[PDB]
RNA sequence: AUUGAAAGUUCUGUUUCGAAGAAAACCCGCCUCAG
DNA sequence: GGGGCGGGTTTTCCTCGA
């Protein structure tokens, strides 16, 4: 597995929108409690949705598979990831509907032999006999840090007119700025594997020998993640991103890496994981850092500079 | 005795949520409540669905002399249900019915199944 | 016994469900009676079922057992946990029903001896000769603290698009935010030991060889629930978790920990050990404290760091 | 004499179930007449019966008994308080059934030596020569406090659902929260008496002897009814008790408290006892209060903190 | 004066139902168990006429029904409805709300009479489309 | 009380700057209020517009018979004239009102409401006079 | 004793608002945003009062309000202006500092403050002028 | 020591899977604190 | 000597299955 923490800085962003009343368009933003001195309050902060991320992630993978020659479906090639949900998409595509049970398993593979996204993201098709399959990427909303008793995150509305020779023009925007944070996952030990349980099914030869292609361009596409190649509306309002730290942790068994919250949550995550390695019985526990902030790390770590050294390491 | 003319329309409009969501649901909640909250719930939530119904025009007030009658059209079958839908003073004397004794929301529940079932056997 | 209190602090959370109305979907609330200077009030919050905890728990268990070579059911292999209530379930797996009262006891030596998930977690059969085993772990709903007179908790509705090229699409999703906590208890004096009465019958022998195992891999299955790895919804809304206090008591004596509501339980629960211990006349009765908000603990009461360090103590 | 009046407070909580219908799990509840300005309303309450709580400190005093070696059942050794009803009943244990009325008394010393259960729980032996125990025992109902002009409890139905991958699985259960109070009579000075005239028997040398340890297994078995260890459906829906208010008294004259149904109980239950005594020439009375809402208390009243010190203050 | 007051939140209530095409505020009108929740909704019906007035699609005026009664036209969806009588004073809110302060049971009345009068003007409006 | 004569004071000065600027931004601004610093800000700028009206006579304080006289402040706006009965706030009811919604911001959502129903009820009443003119 | 020093700071702006007859100075307070826009103010608006007090346009007097209390005299263009209450001591100038190196929201708090007790005197003014 | 005496309706279960509010837009045209 | 005027948003989708 493959589990990071990052923290980035943003200023006058607005990439996640919601819904508009009059002429105000309006930032996402979600309650949070905190902890302070005094006990537990309960604040209203700017957020950004998953969601996003999962897009963007997955038209990276895309435009990667596309250029490796990788099979993309004819819906996902468009940025349209609808995936296999409805029997519209399956008449486009052309691939019968599963009959009973039995058959679910040759229905998934006819999925996984077509479209990459549909291998990494995972999909779901209901009806007589569903199918299910679990994304092997896993994201979460992006949080600013609720670190100390002051939020460092502000929002605002902007004032734009539209110029016009003969009136007869005028709307507002959301602005804010912030220090986020986000943590995600990635599953590399069973991308190209079925999940449904069932006998051996004809195909699965194609998918053994393309599962190393399958993994490493999903490992590239996390580069488009970690540069800040996401949101809407960047025509106008494009931010200022800058990173500030990153841990990555490559292990055999689960681990989660703790939330880039507190100052100091790289030496703590290193110590949960020799101890995690020494107890669940493992083999392989490896650590990546990188800091632009001077902040503490620890002992015996290996240190980058930017990302692409990261993900040159993840891929060798 | 008005008040079987309340819980007779009452019934009409669970009967009306019933045959437009295909839905037991909310029946089952009205005549298994035993407080005022869940057959308030109830109330707020089929006539949600019958609002839904309204703005879709799958479900219309119309005459069937003459009877008041409501048609419903779901999942391309066709239903009509003989009577009116409450009114809001109905709701208010009702749930003022309720607050006395919750039997009244059982009843109507009774009523509201037996209207459905007898045109979904028809 | 071993018995533990422990609180939480989570935010922009959804890892449980109900049924949801029209586009939107729903997270479980449950009325909760709380006092404060005026009096007593009731209030509508936010909750997490027990179930999940019981399914991860069991889905960890099954992993540990599947990787150290202690046998697994056949529909236990897959997370499927309906156990041996249907007739169904016996024919796949191939154990004969009971005849009468007399063979109930080989019935259940017979399914002992195949699953350890029946053996840990309990199982029922239904018929002429019904058979019950209690689950030998006890956990119970996520409520947050009800310390003072506000509720550390709060819940909001976010809204969601899905893209198209060809419009003809939007859904909300309910995500709260709480302090939570939770306690759970678990008998090892139980655990491969026989619960029906009646005469001994070939196979115990067996039992008695695993018996060591099997506590080794229920003691081992707890890292998981004491890690955050529970509910659904994870692929695009990862929660924030970490860890605020901890207190574990092992005893030979029934105990039950204070909840974790108050700002002081920990010292009160200590204090109750030892005079329950006195009272009860006891012979073992140690206690592990894990604090990380600063709040009294008390006096000769062992410190740890992490839950590791925790497991690693138990098992020993 | 002891008797007790105990205020408690649950949270998400079903411990005894009533009759289910359909597929659906109802909890118990009975009908109270509230008085309002405007008139009466009818409110349907949930309720714990007090057979359950009979059950659990049955269960607790055999725990508790098996570890001195005082005698116990063999039907009661099992979980099954049956106790010597019927001539099934006697034939396995191996007493011989009363000859006539004028034996009667023998019989019932023959039983109270051969079952510790028999003679605190008691038991009724039907047939041509019955014969009666009543219980040193006495419990009641455990209703909410009908205090002020609103009612703290709660009652609701959640939905929950069963996984399988080939559906062809749906229950509910209705979970409460309330603000209970409950009150307890026990004899501690006619255990190990027998309840019928005649001339005394061989074999009443050994109850004289087994009257204090007796004694002292029954004085303990109150600290699991005290702690909260009755009730049902603990695997998955292990409620929160705590105490609020707890008045003891021990005499040598029968008395009992007022209800806790109001907010000053303590107070008129001190000023009663002392009119009591007055007037039926008593020599001990002695109150133990533990308090932890803030009611108001009185004078001549020893505080005491837990329940622990309260079982070694009654033991003593 | 009571009933007087009564029936003028009754007509605000029934306007704004009419105008915004939803029940909801006359629901939580006539549910209403506290001064907070009643006060609530007195602004926000009074929000939602407001913009109706801005829009110039809630005007008051005079109708023949031989003498002239005061009326509100409501224009909602392309649909037109006339409520009969006054809308409230500022007086009337205060009024009002002081009636709320000694007994909720107002505010039930209200909702009652404003359901009845949006009611019998939407059953009238469907007929006329019918025929 | 005390508190509701600030109140409606309070709600006055609302009025008074809603019917003198046609604009119900403030009175939205008010009403909606979750902070003291929202409260704050619009009782400067309410008082900022009612102070443009008082230096161009656009706004002065009269009494007028009801029969005894009651205070009022006269608004003419547009070629409209209102009239709004009562006192416009104090110094001190200014700075009791802020001390109330450090306490509890509801009462920012009081005076919101009361001064919207002051101006509906004079919009209204000076409608219908041109309508019968 | 923060809202004791934050009236004082309100008064010294009121006293230089209605001396100078211009309120760019109390603008500039309230939407101050740094220490250096309030320290400004503070040492303008006092430099301001100054003048007035070497001119003796302004002067601390008491006034009966049946108990005498401290009141600043202000003359402005033969307009006499009396604001009651103290002005800041330096400790007072030095304690509000340290409360806006804080938070400027205390610079908002003494504007508001100091644009009342100015525009309630200008009122009174104006008022006795016309009877 | 009362139609009283003697009794648990208890055991086993995820509402799970998936989906960018996204695209377009100037607050701008006029002013000496002066003798 | 305490400013003026013109603008206060338009579409598209309101859940699918056991």
């Amino acid at each position: 597995m493959i589990s990071g923490s990052v923290r980035f800085l943003v200023n006058l962003e607005s990439l996640n929108g919601v819904e508009s009343i009059g002429n105000l368009t309006k930032h996402r933003t979600a309650p949070v409690v905190l902890k302070t001195s005094t006990g537990y309050l309960v604040r209203y902060v700017p957020v950004i949705s998953g969601e996003a991320l999962a897009h963007a992630y997955q038209a990276s993978l895309v435009d990667i598979a596309k250029k490796e020659g990788l099979p993309v479906g004819s819906l996902s090639s468009q940025y349209e990831f609808i995936k296999f949900s409805t029997d519209e998409a399956l008449k486009i595509e052309g691939i019968k509907e599963p009959k009973d049970y039995n058959d679910a398993r040759r229905f998934e593979v006819e999925v996984m032999l077509k479209d990459v996204i549909a291998d990494v993201g995972g999909f779901m098709y209901a009806g007589g006999a569903p199918v299910r399959r679990t994304s092997r990427i896993k994201l979460g909303y992006m949080i600013p840090a609720l670190r100390g008793d002051e939020i460092p995150a502000q929002l605002e509305a902007q004032f734009h007119v539209r110029f016009s020779n003969k009136p007869v023009a005028i709307f507002n925007v959301e602005v804010s700025s912030a220090l986020y944070t986000f943590s995600f996952e990635l599953d590399e030990d069973l991308i190209a594997v079925p999940s449904t349980f069932g006998e051996k099914v004809k195909g699965e030869e194609e998918l053994e020998r393309q599962k190393a292609k399958r993994v490493k361009s999903a490992i590239k596409a996390l580069y488009s993640l970690l540069s800040g190649n996401f949101g809407g509306k960047r025509s106008r309002f494009l931010p200022s991103m800058k990173l500030m730290s990153l841990v990555v942790t490559k292990t055999d068994f689960p681990f989660m890496p703790e939330p880039a919250h507190d100052d100091d949550y790289i030496k703590t995550t290193i110590m949960r994981l020799g101890k995690a390695k020494g107890v669940l019985n493992g083999n392989l526990a490896k650590a990546y850092v990188i800091n632009n902030e001077g902040i503490e790390v620890g002992e015996g770590v290996t240190v980058l500079s930017t990302v692409e050294d990261l993900v040159v390491k993840l891929e060798e | 005795s008005e008040k079987e003319n309340i819980i007779g329309r009452i019934a009409n409009l669970l009967a009306v949520g019933f045959l437009y969501s295909e839905s037991p649901t909310l029946v089952d909640r009205f005549a298994n409540a035993l407080s005022k909250e869940a057959v308030t719930k109830v109330l707020y939530d089929v006539q949600r669905i019958v609002q839904m119904g309204i703005d879709r025009s799958e479900i219309a007030t119309t005459t069937i002399k003459d009877y008041p009658a409501v048609n419903v059209n779901s999942s391309g079958a066709k239903y009509t249900v003989v009577g009116y839908l409450p009114t809001s003073q109905d709701i208010e004397d009702f749930l003022r019915m309720i607050e006395e004794d919750v039997y009244y929301a059982r009843k109507a529940g009774a009523l509201a199944m037996s209207i459905a079932n007898r045109i979904k056997l028809g």
